[PDB]
């Protein structure tokens, strides 16, 4: 092709890691960057599965209001930093994963510290969960799913161990979409929408990942427009 | 006193056009032998 | 036009004749009324008149009494509140002004 | 709002009025047996969980439905009190 | 003259007892009188914060002491005045009487001073209760600061000077609810005074004199002072305020770290760092969304949800006793007569309920077993027992119940049975049990929150992060305020606030603005200057321009009068910002919202629920033994009260039975009530 | 909670509360249905929250159908006080309570605590949703007056959509007569001169560039960013050749879509210029007396619903910048000021009275603040017309006049505790620092305001009381 | 399928002539009613390309002002009907056709006084132009394009005579769009959204078509996110 069709969109593209990913595409037509832009963005907000902390269990802890010696931070203080955890496995096979760990003595137990799992891996090694001293017994089990949206800890309430403890999960991998409409100058008419989204992403997902995803799931609702009635 | 208890709307009765037949039944029977 | 006697005014009405006065051809309205009721202990419709929570004229059985007392019961939250039996005695405080009047009144 | 209010308010000499007579009917529409109705075959009351409403769920909805319509009769003293009761006991089964 | 103390929060607490009241003995003031002296009387200056006092029936009778306001010797409020002899002021102070005071001609702290000297011809103060602009060789004496104005509990608020004396009150009011949050945070902008609040009231724990720290437990802090010795330092854990607001000792300081005589070692239970803390810095747009803000409305970004931050853990206190009947002791035992062991579960420890345990509303907290009838058995209830099992525990199931509305998970039990160690166990009562109750309270639709300028409204509707109001980049809006609730009261002091705070966003930074000595609106609008680099410059080097949106809003903009018009849209937006606006997009369509609109860092807290949030509902239930209107309790709620205005309100219309129900069938009526709900069954 | 898309008719209360206040009612239904056996099955069933399977809200919701409730209000005033709606199950703990009938139930939303009864006998329900329901009792009983019309936010909106702007008159632009102005001042505006919206009577170049055949027309150039919806345009209505602003032409739509009768639309309405509470109120009470009582309950959401749409595109806000003062004012202040000083002369040589001075004094302040406010309105309603403040107060939105002049002029003579008002003013607005003093000043009179709240706040009856006494029979 | 899937939109239909048509369709997950009915909008006014007058040209007529005898109607009230009037052609090869018209003595001059022009067809037979009355002279030529959107005729200024008048362009078809979304319960969950967009149209082309194309645009443009750079 040559002419209109030629003159297709170059998406380009710009991507660190897999937190941050500039994606870019021009020329287009009247005001549809926007068109584009937001649905994208409210799918890559909600729709968009995940994965993050939904039980934990504690060594000698009943409930999630109480205190582990040798131990500063409190339960609470502990399974809130794990919701900031962010995990990532590889294939369907892994819907629920059980992440171990046992930690004594005075160190500073960060998620590297977790015994290693095949198809998972873990993008928040350095992650702070505690600042263990002399004699500080610290055993645990914390559970992780592959999800989609905010589910309160009062909604599922996981069961693993009779004494575990549910949280809140997070699963949005995206941590915020971004998108400008700045007018392009191509030779002929002037007005011209020149779409870049930016996205940024726990790194459970990748930026490119995620908005493929999306267009997906917009593409496949409207398919949902085939049977009338 | 006031409201709903108005003398002037406590009686007031309502009626079916089949039931209407049916009393008119009833004063037709009234006629002896 | 010729209003009828009897006929209920709107407030279109109260509009045309508003007008009249404008133009000069009305200075009062004759007009039924509570303050000249025959029925005892109660207010006839054409005594009363219009509003009832609708526009239409008054509905039978209406506890217009409480209606009345409540319709002026709300307002008078917003008036002044100095003292009942208003002013104060000193040199010359002539008139009474808020609820304390309405008291008085 | 609800459908025909000011139908319904023509329909009476005083606005008290026509909510006792809705209520008396609503009364003698589930007393006398639910199939008391004046109108029922074509369009008549109908809800959503399936097309139920056809039994049982608002009563005076359907005295409503059906005072809008031309074939009910109300009045200060249309039929003698007693011997009412006895004569709809008579043509309306459903207990 | 003495009732619960306010604990809700530190605060609350330190206002409680620094507050004073006429209402007492008999021979002193009674509730007749008032009208003049519920009066801000001219002497209540630096004696008597003029707002402080309550909101309703009670004002001028109930009201708490300005801050620098002192008891000398026998209780005439004093306050501090600085001498100035000649046109010299000096750095010394004089604590004077309400009678004194009258004597001289003393000036306020807000004039231009050179050190020593005064530095204006013509210069205000106030003779015994009059304004006068006065000489300098006639000021005798001045005003040492703003803060001896008003009380302790008012001088928090930021720009106090552009609120209207009449909602400052609310906002010192509301402080005083302020309940906890497991997340802390110090205001954005602060006045001065949060650091001495913790300290002087007992918040944060310090450190007595220079050393090291030696242990660093989540329950206690054994510090080495250089003086060679070493002392342990407990934190109260999870103690239970008198109105059930936590109040925890969270250490801040790390293992073997050389501490600073008088430096925070924990924190207060909501002190961050040894500032106070009773709300949230939140990013907020300021505009009205579909109705859901409507008069005093709030609409909550889910987001606000997903990170732990109005959260606040509550701990209640359910308590049952074994009492002594003449128809036998009630026993305290994990036997509940009638029916399922699913029920039991929990009640574990033969009796009690087992620690960690969640109880939700019906569940059993403690077992309880009195003694049936009044004095003889049941002839029907007889027969019954006889046909399936004769033999039974022919006792009563009068158990602690979890009240309906909510429960959490039991953290606590005590239990005080026979052989009373040295606790004062009252006549009848065989014994008692405690369990202590605690839930992470969450925000949710129907709790209410106030910033401290008086703006007091209750969440409507959580919205997804999905599609609420967003900014250029990304980052979308927390909360939406509606406008129309902010020219009626006439607190332009939020909006003021909101403004710096949209600075300190960018440019990371908290502010400290003093009551009537603080920012001013070109200083403001200087750091938006600065705040404007962050936000755009980025956006310059990360690549890209201004967007389609962005130029549109700008011309109805122009159009509007906010930008000069002519000038370039990168200049025109940072006018634009200046003004404390800026362009936002409906994040759930796309386009821009025509017309700037201002955000920013606003300091908003969450109120406290009163027992009466606890949605009530009454269907059927007990009934008082001498009138026979309904009653509540302990399990079932009690019934509303139907009193005369709302008689009449259903007199005015033709309600005619409705209003007899409410006189027989729902509340009197023995025969009725009774035949009223077999006839509905 | 206010209650948005929930409608007059109805109101949204928690299925929770729901539960326990239907309970009987409830029970019944279950054993109707297969989920209890009986009805100690089912109170048992439902005695722990645990235990309840969701069939059972299905059945709630099923026997609630049609039937409906009462709401109070904390001081019942008048019969409005207390209203009927259709439950709309809700979860939470708050009720959901529709916003136009807020104004009846003088309620804000900072907490205040509704309660609500249920009506048993199929007579009181027969009463309740007759008679007694809020979509029925439109008019307030005090004055024939629409009592639920467009409150604070749908005013704003319906506002700020039709109403026209003005602009920049540099060059004489009277085009009105020659065609040589057409032409010229046709360019003048495509160049930086002439505006969209200028002063020439007939027609300013704004209504030269723009003619719409149909009305949909219209609307579509707007969108397409062509017009803004309170600009001045013409367009060709039915027979007409209007010149008009879109976002009237489109509220004309509005309402002749509320109501499908359009020629009986625009006999009612006056777009010919911005609405106004009273705009509205009228519309609404015409809409009342000439269409019908049910149908007028819909042009009411219709317009509750665009008027929120509306406000939120708007943008207005409050910023500092927005409360302007006016350039006069340290005018009116230096001259009063001097002036002052006058009185003041007067005064140290021995012509006036102790008293005379005073009093002369109040004078001219009561003067000189009534002076600022009518001059700050004159800066708004002159070069601010779209001001955030200004447009909320002149429409019937929010804000009292008093109120504005507090913020941008000044607050000036608070009065002592007695009464005796001060001699000297409050110079200063709210826009600027209300000083220590001038604050503790306002203090004073804040107090006996609210000391006059409490002391009728006790009994609310207590006049009501003596009427109901001597009035009920 | 019966869970999910089976739960998918319930596409229902109700078209009233080819200009009012109503689309319902329901359930939908939180807040897509508005993702979707949004786009589609700017879509339907924009891209769904069309069809209208964007020039015109008078026997003696030089301005746009002027009038012409024995003609009631005025130049701006003409070339405003003219707006009115729809057009259809049938293939690409169409892209301008200049219709001609010329009529005189007492005739009230309709759209169906055009002369034909194979390719092309009026859906505005009746629509009245002007009222010609005793020595009414009147010849006339007006473009005719294919476009998208709205077009000042400020914007483009044709120029097929020196003495033509460019007139505003109307090309889409699309009269107007509105979409609702009220909420609606399915079970446990009652948060659902239900989309229901009310299209107008000007006959040309019919509402049903007129989301079909626009959904279309949409698609087709999801896949430009293909070849990355
Ligand atoms: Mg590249
Ligand atoms: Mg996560
Ligand atoms: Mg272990
Ligand atoms: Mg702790
Ligand atoms: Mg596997
Ligand atoms: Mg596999
Ligand atoms: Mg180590
Ligand atoms: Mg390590
Ligand atoms: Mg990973
Ligand atoms: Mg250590
Ligand atoms: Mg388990
Ligand atoms: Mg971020
Ligand atoms: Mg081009
Ligand atoms: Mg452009
Ligand atoms: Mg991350
Ligand atoms: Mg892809
Ligand atoms: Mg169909
Ligand atoms: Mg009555
Ligand atoms: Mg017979
Ligand atoms: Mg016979
Ligand atoms: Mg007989
Ligand atoms: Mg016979
Ligand atoms: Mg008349
Ligand atoms: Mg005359
Ligand atoms: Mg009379
Ligand atoms: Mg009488
Ligand atoms: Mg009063
Ligand atoms: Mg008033
Ligand atoms: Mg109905
Ligand atoms: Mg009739
Ligand atoms: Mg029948
Ligand atoms: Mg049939
Ligand atoms: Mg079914
Ligand atoms: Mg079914
Ligand atoms: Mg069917
Ligand atoms: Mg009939
Ligand atoms: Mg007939
Ligand atoms: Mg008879
Ligand atoms: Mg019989
Ligand atoms: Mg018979
Ligand atoms: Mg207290
Ligand atoms: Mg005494
Ligand atoms: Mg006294
Ligand atoms: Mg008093
Ligand atoms: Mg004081
Ligand atoms: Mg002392
Ligand atoms: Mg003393
Ligand atoms: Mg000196
Ligand atoms: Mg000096
Ligand atoms: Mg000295
Ligand atoms: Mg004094
Ligand atoms: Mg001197
Ligand atoms: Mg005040
Ligand atoms: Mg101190
Ligand atoms: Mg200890
Ligand atoms: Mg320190
Ligand atoms: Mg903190
Ligand atoms: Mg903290
Ligand atoms: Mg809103
Ligand atoms: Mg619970
Ligand atoms: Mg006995
Ligand atoms: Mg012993
Ligand atoms: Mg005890
Ligand atoms: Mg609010
Ligand atoms: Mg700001
Ligand atoms: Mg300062
Ligand atoms: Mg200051
Ligand atoms: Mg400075
Ligand atoms: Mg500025
Ligand atoms: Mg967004
Ligand atoms: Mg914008
Ligand atoms: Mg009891
Ligand atoms: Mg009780
Ligand atoms: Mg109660
Ligand atoms: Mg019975
Ligand atoms: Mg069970
Ligand atoms: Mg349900
Ligand atoms: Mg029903
Ligand atoms: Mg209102
Ligand atoms: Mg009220
Ligand atoms: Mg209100
Ligand atoms: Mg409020
Ligand atoms: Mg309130
Ligand atoms: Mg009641
Ligand atoms: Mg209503
Ligand atoms: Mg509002
Ligand atoms: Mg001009
Ligand atoms: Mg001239
Ligand atoms: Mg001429
Ligand atoms: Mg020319
Ligand atoms: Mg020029
Ligand atoms: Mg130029
Ligand atoms: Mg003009
Ligand atoms: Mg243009
Ligand atoms: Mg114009
Ligand atoms: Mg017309
Ligand atoms: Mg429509
Ligand atoms: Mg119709
Ligand atoms: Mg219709
Ligand atoms: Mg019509
Ligand atoms: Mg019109
Ligand atoms: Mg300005
Ligand atoms: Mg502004
Ligand atoms: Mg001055
Ligand atoms: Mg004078
Ligand atoms: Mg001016
Ligand atoms: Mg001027
Ligand atoms: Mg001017
Ligand atoms: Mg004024
Ligand atoms: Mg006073
Ligand atoms: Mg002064
Ligand atoms: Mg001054
Ligand atoms: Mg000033
Ligand atoms: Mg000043
Ligand atoms: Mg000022
Ligand atoms: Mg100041
Ligand atoms: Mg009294
Ligand atoms: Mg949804
Ligand atoms: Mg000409
Ligand atoms: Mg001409
Ligand atoms: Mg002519
Ligand atoms: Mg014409
Ligand atoms: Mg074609
Ligand atoms: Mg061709
Ligand atoms: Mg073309
Ligand atoms: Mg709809
Ligand atoms: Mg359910
Ligand atoms: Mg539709
Ligand atoms: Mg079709
Ligand atoms: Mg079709
Ligand atoms: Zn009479």
């Amino acid at each position: 092709m040559l002419d209109s069709k030629l003159k297709a969109p170059v998406f380009t593209v710009r991507t660190q890691g897999r937190e941050y990913g500039e994606f870019v595409l021009e020329p287009l037509e009247r005001g549809f960057g926007v068109t584009l832009g937001n649905p994208l963005r409210r799918i890559l907000l909600s729709s968009i599965p995940g994965t993050a902390v939904t039980s934990v269990y504690i060594e000698d802890v009943l409930h999630e209001f109480s205190t582990i010696p040798g131990v500063k931070e409190d339960v609470v203080e502990i399974i809130l930093n794990l919701k900031e955890l962010v995990v990532r496995f590889l294939n369907p096979s892994l819907q629920t994963v059980t992440l171990l760990l046992k930690a004594e003595g005075p160190k500073e137990v960060k998620a590297r510290d977790f015994l290693p799992v095949a198809d998972v891996e873990i993008m928040n090694p350095d992650l702070h969960i505690a600042t263990l001293e002399e004699g500080g017994r610290l055993n645990m089990e914390v559970r992780v799913d592959r999800g989609v949206g905010y589910v309160p800890a009062e909604k599922h309430g996981i069961k693993d161990r009779i004494n575990a403890i549910p949280v809140d999960a997070v699963f949005s991998p995206v941590r915020r979409v971004a998108f400008q409409v700045e007018d392009t100058r191509l030779g002929q008419r002037t007005d011209l929408d020149k779409l870049t989204l930016r996205i940024w992403t726990d790194g459970s997902v990748t930026p490119l990942e995620a908005l493929n995803q999306a267009v997906e799931i917009l593409r496949e609702h409207l398919t949902y427009f085939s049977n009338p009635q | 006193p006031a409201g709903t208890g108005s003398d002037f709307v406590r009686f007031t009765q309502v009626v079916d056009q089949k039931t209407l037949k049916a009393i008119e039944e009833a004063r037709k029977e009234a006629v002896e032998a | 036009v010729r209003l009828e006697e009897g006929r209920y005014l709107s407030m279109d009405d109260v509009h045309l004749l508003i007008k009249a006065a404008e133009a000069g051809e009305i200075q009062e309205v004759p007009v039924r009324s509570p303050l000249t009721c025959q029925t005892r202990y109660g207010v006839c419709q054409k005594c009363y008149g219009y509003d009832l929570s609708m526009a239409r004229p008054v509905s039978i059985g209406e506890a217009v009494g409480i209606v009345a007392a409540q319709s002026i019961g709300e307002p008078g939250t917003q008036l002044t509140m100095r003292t009942f039996h208003t002013g104060g005695v000193a040199g010359a405080a002539d008139i009474t002004q808020g609820l304390p009047r309405v008291i008085e009144l | 709002a609800e459908p025909g209010i000011d139908k319904l308010f023509g329909m009476v000499d005083s606005k008290y009025r026509l909510t006792v007579v809705v209520a008396k009917r609503a009364q003698q529409l589930l007393r006398h047996g639910f199939k008391n109705t004046v109108l029922e075959p074509e369009e008549r009351p109908k809800m959503q969980t399936l097309e139920g409403l056809f039994d049982d769920p608002n009563a005076e909805t359907w005295a409503m439905k059906e005072l809008l319509t031309g074939r009910l009769v109300f009045g200060e003293n249309l039929v003698p009190e007693d011997r009412l009761q006895k004569e709809m006991e008579r043509i309306y089964p459903g207990e | 003259l003495s009732q619960f103390k306010d604990e809700t929060n530190p605060l609350s607490s330190l206002r409680h007892k620094r507050r004073i009241s006429a209402l007492g003995p008999g021979g002193l003031t009674r509730e007749r009188a008032g009208f003049d002296v519920r009066d801000v009387h001219r002497t209540h200056y630096g004696r008597i914060c003029p707002v402080e006092t309550p909101e309703g029936a009670n004002i001028g009778l109930i009201t708490s002491l300005a801050a620098y306001a002192r008891v000398d010797e026998l209780g005439f409020i004093r306050t501090p005045y600085r001498r100035v002899v000649g046109g010299v002021v000096t750095d010394e102070v004089v604590y004077m009487t309400a009678t004194e005071e009258d004597r001289y001609t003393i000036a306020q702290a807000n004039t231009p001073l050179e050190g020593n000297r005064i530095a204006a011809e013509r210069v205000v103060a106030r003779r015994k209760g009059e304004p006068v602009i006065v000489s300098p060789e006639e000021v005798e004496f001045m005003d040492v600061s703003p803060k001896q104005v008003f009380s302790v509990n008012t001088n928090l608020i930021p720009f106090l000077e552009h609120d209207d004396a009449n909602r400052a009150l609310m906002g010192s009011n509301m402080q005083t609810q302020a309940v906890p949050l497991i997340r802390a945070q110090a205001p954005v902008v602060m006045t001065g005074l949060e650091e001495r609040v913790v300290r002087d009231s007992l918040a944060a724990l310090y450190a007595e004199e220079d050393g090291e720290v030696a242990k660093v437990d989540g329950n206690r802090i054994v510090v080495r002072y250089e003086d060679g010795r070493l002392v342990e330092y407990p934190l109260r854990r999870f103690y239970r305020s008198n109105q059930g607001t936590a109040l925890d000792q969270r250490p801040r300081v790390v293992v073997g770290q050389r501490v600073r005589k008088g430096d925070l070692l924990a924190d207060g239970p909501a002190s961050e760092n040894g500032f106070l803390a009773l709300g949230q810095n939140v990013l907020v747009a300021i505009m009205p969304f579909d109705g859901y803000n409507f008069e005093d409305a709030i609409v909550i970004s889910e987001e606000l949800l997903k990170r732990d931050f109005y959260t606040s853990i509550h701990i209640e206190r359910y308590e049952i006793e074994a009492r002594d009947t003449k128809l036998g002791p009630e026993r305290i035992t994990r036997d509940i007569p009638h029916l399922s062991e699913a029920a039991l579960r929990d009640l574990d420890e033969e009796g009690v309920v087992r620690i960690g345990a969640e109880v939700k509303p019906g569940d059993i907290l403690v077992g309880r077993t009195s003694f049936k009838g009044e004095s003889e058995p049941t002839p029907e209830e007889r027969l019954l027992r006889s046909i399936f099992g004769e033999k039974a525990r022919d006792v009563k199931d009068t158990s602690l119940r979890v009240p309906p509305g909510e429960g959490g998970i039991v953290v606590r039990t005590v239990r005080l049975r026979r052989g009373d160690p040295g606790v004062e166990l009252k006549p009848g009562v065989r014994e008692v049990v405690r369990v202590y109750v605690a839930q992470k309270r969450k925000l949710q639709v129907g709790d209410k929150l106030a910033n401290r300028h008086g703006n007091k409204g209750v969440v409507a509707k959580i919205l997804p992060v999905e599609d609420m109001p967003h900014l250029p980049d990304g980052t979308p809006v927390d909360v939406i305020l509606n406008p129309l609730g902010v020219p009626s009261r006439m607190n332009l002091g939020q909006i003021l606030e909101t403004h710096l705070g949209l600075a300190g966003y960018f440019l990371g930074q908290r502010y400290i603005s003093p009551i009537f000595d603080g920012a001013k609106e070109p200083e403001i609008k200087e750091l938006l200057a600065q705040a404007f680099e962050v936000y755009f410059g980025k956006r310059k080097g990360e690549g890209f321009g201004v967007d389609k949106r962005e130029v549109e809003v700008l011309r109805r903009a122009e159009k509007l009068g906010l930008v000069t018009p002519g000038k370039t849209p990168e200049e025109q937006l940072k006018e634009l910002f200046l003004q404390g606006k800026v362009v936002l997009y409906d994040g759930r369509t796309g386009e821009p919202i025509e017309g700037p609109i201002v955000v920013g860092q606003m300091f908003i807290m969450k109120l406290y629920h009163m027992v009466e949030d606890k949605m009530h509902a009454r269907s059927t239930g007990p009934y008082s033994l001498i009138t026979q209107q309904p009653l509540g309790g302990k399990a079932q709620f009690g019934g509303q009260r139907f009193g005369e205005m709302e008689v009449w309100a259903l007199e005015a219309y033709g309600a005619a039975h409705t209003l007899q129900e409410m006189l027989t069938l729902k509340s009197d009526d023995i025969e009725g009530r009774n035949a009223a709900y077999e006839a509905i069954i | 909670v206010v209650g948005p898309q929930l409608k007059l008719h109805q109101c949204g209360l928690p299925k929770r509360m729901a539960l326990e206040l239907f309970k009987p009612f409830l029970l019944k239904k279950m054993e109707e249905k297969g989920i209890a056996p009986n009805v100690k099955a089912a109170r048992r069933m439902l005695e722990r929250q645990r235990d309840i399977k969701d069939e059972v809200w299905d059945a709630l919701e099923e026997v609630i159908h049609g039937k409906v409730v009462l709401l109070n209000r904390a001081p019942t005033l008048h019969r409005l006080g207390i209203q009927a709606f259709q439950p709309v199950l809700v979860e939470g703990q708050s009720i959901q309570l529709h916003p136009l009938v807020c104004e009846a139930f003088n309620a804000d939303f900072d907490g205040d605590q509704m309660a609500v009864h249920v009506p048993l006998s199929s007579f009181a329900q027969a009463e309740a949703r007759i008679q007694m329901l809020s979509a029925h009792n439109l008019l307030s009983p005090a004055s024939g007056e629409p009592l639920a019309k467009p409150s604070r936010d749908i005013i704003l909106g319906l506002y700020y959509i039709t109403q026209v702007r003005k602009e920049k008159k540099g060059a004489g632009l009277e085009f009105a007569t020659p065609e040589e102005a057409l032409a010229a001042h046709e360019r003048g505006e495509v160049a930086l001169n002439a505006p969209i919206k200028v002063a020439g009577r007939e027609t300013s170049v704004g209504r030269l560039k723009y003619v719409f055949a149909n009305p949909d027309e219209a609307l579509l150039a707007v969108a397409h960013g062509i017009v803004d919806l309170q600009d001045v345009v013409t367009v060709r209505y039915m027979g007409k050749r209007l010149e008009t602003s879109p976002g009237r032409i489109l509220f004309a739509r509005i309402v002749a879509e509320a109501v499908e009768d359009e020629k009986v639309a625009w006999e009612l309405i006056q777009l010919d210029v911005p609405q106004e509470k009273n705009s509205l109120k009228d519309l609404v009470y015409q809409a009342f007396l000439r269409l019908g009582m049910e149908k007028t309950a819909r042009l009411l959401d219709a317009l509750k619903y665009y008027g929120f749409t509306f406000s939120t595109t708007s943008g207005i806000t409050i910023g500092i910048d927005d409360a302007v003062i006016p350039e006069e004012k340290k005018q009116y202040l230096e001259e009063a000021d001097r002036k002052l000083l006058q009185i003041e002369q007067a005064y140290e040589m021995g012509f006036l009275t102790d008293r005379e001075r005073y009093d002369q004094i109040l004078q001219l302040w009561t003067e000189t603040t009534e002076k600022v406010t009518q001059a700050v309105f004159k800066n708004f309603e002159e070069n601010y017309p779209f001001n955030p403040l200004y447009v909320m107060a002149q429409s019937g939105a929010r804000g009292n006049p008093q109120q504005i002049r507090q913020l941008c002029g000044l607050r000036g003579l608070m009065q002592k505790p007695s009464g005796e008002t001060f001699e000297v003013p409050v110079r200063s607005s709210f826009r600027e620092g209300l000083t220590v003093l001038e604050y503790f000043i306002s203090s004073h009179g804040a107090r006996k305001g609210g000391a006059d709240t409490a002391l009728r706040t006790a009994d609310s009856g207590y006049l009501t009381r003596k009427l109901v006494d001597v009035t009920h029979e």
